[PDB]
């Protein structure tokens, strides 16, 4: 019934911040990052 | 000579009532066995429910230990077919973001800032403390997970 | 008279068995509901435990600190801790206690090699080899100083 370690304040943000507003594709992002190695010069 | 079907039937009656008495004791024991299964299963439900609840509590206090030792919190998790995500807050001047892991074998770690619904003022504050590139989706090596973490850590604590 | 009395007794019995058979149907229904709750709960905890375990491993890589156990008396709240990275030697385990709340840091050395101990002893301040006490406020600060001292 007694907590020596105080309870977390960062947890509040879970309700406040909309992490779920965007969900994206790992492999797509990981493609976009190298852009394009296949060009007129290839 | 011939036989009254009546004198013959009276025995089939006591046979029938016997067979029934039999069924009745069969059933009465079967009820005991079912009622046991129910006591046992009620026990398992009590236990399971409590052990889940404990596991949960223990997880959350380690979440607290990390939050006060290292000023970071991994809120949730999320799985596409594409990647596995974690929603994170860091600092005390607080930064929300996500880290994603491609669901393949080659690895380097996505970072995606979570900047929407932020005050035009707050944004300037974070931009003053934080490099420009840390407000854009990007990636860093696996090896650089710790180095990423304290990059943000130092940026908010200094 | 008693062929009549006999048919009647069959009536009474048939009815007794009917109540029994409905009671059985009922109990089997409960047994099916609980049989369901058990299986669902069993998964929900195994899934909750796998989730919590990966998030734990995230933390261990993010922060370079593993928190494998926790040792709670009525006196305080303890945790077993390891900080640093593998290869000289760069990892330091200790217990943390929380106890007007104050933190107790206590070193753990007894499972080491004299060489590992020498490298630690040089990389780290002398007082990280002494049981200390200090406020929750300094905890983060504490963390950073060990982290710097190791890599």
């Amino acid at each position: 019934k007694k907590r020596f370690l105080p309870q977390s304040v960062l947890i509040k943000r879970e309700d406040e911040i909309a992490f779920d507003d965007f969900h994206l594709d790992a492999r797509k992002v990981l493609n976009d990052l190298s852009a394009t190695s296949e060009n007129p010069f290839s | 000579q011939q036989i009254d079907s009546a004198d013959l039937l009276v025995a089939n009656l006591v046979n029938e009532n016997f067979v029934l008495s039999e069924k009745l004791d069969t059933k009465a024991t079967e009820i005991k066995q079912l009622q046991k299964q129910i006591d046992s299963l009620n026990a398992q439900v009590k236990e399971l429910k409590t052990q889940t609840s404990q596991q949960a509590e223990n997880s959350e206090v380690i979440k607290d230990l990390y939050e006060y030792l290292c000023n970071v919190r991994v809120h949730k998790s999320y799985e596409d077919d594409s990647g596995l995500w974690f929603d994170i807050s860091q600092g005390t001047s607080i930064m929300d973001y996500k880290l994603g892991f491609v669901k393949a074998q080659v690895t380097e770690v996505i970072y995606a800032p979570v900047l929407k619904q932020r005050s035009t003022e707050e944004l300037y504050s974070l931009q003053s403390k934080l490099p420009e590139y840390l407000f854009e989706t990007l990636s860093f090596p696996l090896s650089s997970l710790n180095q990423f973490y304290n990059k943000i850590a130092k940026s908010l604590n200094k």
